[PDB]
């Protein structure tokens, strides 16, 4: 017996197999239904019993996935977000939680939830060179805004946000101004990367990636830095209050920051965000999706 | 197998404010999408709101955006629903369930409660 | 003994000087093993330095080092090549290189924690 069902076993793996790899095959051109970021790497191991042998993806901390279906409630069918990695099995929490303490009682050693749920495309938030709200900075980011618009038309969506989306003490601050309006902010944010256009925010209230840094909004920001107080000074003419931030802005650690736009020509510096996003653009339009 | 108990259901009154909570068996509960389902008599049930594994990221149906609010504490395997500014629209039976997968899809959900059943007198 | 990390790069350089130090790891290809460097100093505990991702694409550095050490590697030759510059006296110490375990599920935290790495070099001696 123990010979005769490992045969009838074998045969009925096989078929999964088939089918599992089928079904693959048909995610490639499917739309990505959701986005996470992780919080931890997984290696895949042959004991894993993964729907197809060797075609787990391998991940590592804070990277995103773009996940096209839920194959059964220990897998996923999705890819990272990178140049050429093409769709394969993610493991669900369900499935990540089973294998860490696999691995615990192995090596003989509540954990943070693995995945956080952001948008399918990170959105775009400028900060610098100094406070918003204010002529200098506010005629610069203009001009970086009307660049994107014209480099990237029909592939980029820019939109305003009013809403105090850092609130995303606090208590005190929700109470100045209303969590209703933030949260329906975030997921306007959040539906308008959907279909994985570019998106662009406005943000009114980001003047600092710390204040959008606990969020699982999970934005590219893009500093546009003057590296001369006395040229800030110079184009100004509140001042104080101007040459504060950008003096606290450059006190930033630069991994706070997912560009850096320090070049001394604004062209140049248009150059350099235009190469960042065409980069990340490939990295979530595959050539393999859109057939 | 996860069980899910749904509770705070009765009679409330337009304006007014009322939360529901769904306590979940199990250890994993961490390992769970939760979502908040609304059901009409003799319809299909509808989604409401889900929430995802850290509770960091939700996701509200348009009816209810700014009125509802999911929240949930991983401590106590407890998963809740604020609704304020009630109407008479809202009168349903409200379920609450867990998913592997990130969806508002009854489909792609893999255990529910039974239900707790919510009339707003207008 | 098949798994060995060979070290080479230490030795002596005055205050804001530069040192390149680097380890060859033999016996295994290692293509997802994280590699890291700790050091130890007389009296104080051993600390992480500074530790590189299987891939190449993530690098992570102690508080104290950020800025001023820089972490490299080439998996083809099975090479980490860590360029300290800027280097102050609390900077001197026995540095060895490490290689990370068969993680299957991992956090950034793994890359701190020496008890996490499965093999080790000797040790190569960096004073100020």
């Amino acid at each position: 017996s123990d010979v005769s069902l490992e045969e009838d076993r074998e045969a009925l793996r096989k078929e999964a197999e088939r089918q599992a790899l089928a079904q693959l095959e048909k995610a490639k051109t499917k739309p990505v239904a959701f986005a996470v970021r992780t919080n931890v790497g997984y290696n895949p191991s042959p004991g894993d019993e993964v729907p197809v042998q060797g075609v787990a993806i391998t991940f590592e901390p804070k990277d995103f996935l773009h996940i096209k279906e839920k194959y059964n409630n220990d897998w996923w069918i999705g890819r990272l977000v990178k140049e050429g990695c093409e769709v394969g099995f993610i493991p669900s929490p369900v499935k990540l939680d089973s294998l860490r303490l696999l691995q615990e009682q192995t090596l003989r050693q509540e954990h943070v939830p693995p995945y956080d749920v952001v948008p399918s495309m990170r959105p775009i938030i400028l900060v610098g060179p100094s406070l918003k709200g204010y002529e200098v900075t506010d005629m610069m980011q203009k001009a970086l805004f009307d660049f994107l618009k014209h480099r990237f038309d029909g592939r980029i969506s820019i939109t305003r946000v009013t809403a105090d989306i850092s609130l995303a003490h606090i208590i005190i601050e929700r109470s100045n101004t209303s969590l209703a309006e933030v949260q329906s902010e975030i997921e306007r944010i959040f539906e308008l990367a959907r279909t994985l256009q570019l998106v662009a925010l406005d943000a009114d209230t980001i003047n600092h990636p710390a204040q959008l840094s606990k969020t699982s909004l999970a934005p590219i920001i893009v500093y546009i830095k003057i590296t001369s107080p006395k040229v800030l000074q110079r184009l100004i003419k509140h001042l104080n209050v101007q040459i504060a931030a950008s003096e606290k802005l450059a006190q930033c650690p630069p991994e706070m920051f997912d560009i850096i736009l320090d070049e001394n020509q604004l062209e140049d510096a248009c150059e350099h965000l235009a190469e960042y996003l065409e980069a990340y653009w490939k990295a979530t339009h595959p050539p393999s999706s859109t057939p | 197998q996860v069980q899910l108990q749904e509770s705070g259901g009765g009679l409330v009154q337009a304006g007014g404010s009322l939360r529901l909570s769904c306590v979940a068996s199990g250890r994993t509960f961490s390992s769970y999408a939760m979502g908040w389902f609304r059901q009409a008599p003799g319809k299909e049930r509808e989604f409401v709101a889900a929430i995802d594994w850290s509770g960091g990221t939700a996701s509200h149906a348009d009816s209810v955006k700014g009125r509802f609010t999911i929240s949930r504490d991983n401590a106590k395997n407890t998963v809740y629903l604020q609704m304020n500014s009630l109407k008479p629209e809202d009168t349903a039976v409200y379920y609450c369930a867990a998913s592997s997968y990130w969806s508002r899809s009854v489909d792609e959900y893999d255990y529910w409660g039974q239900g707790t059943q919510v009339t707003v007198s207008s």
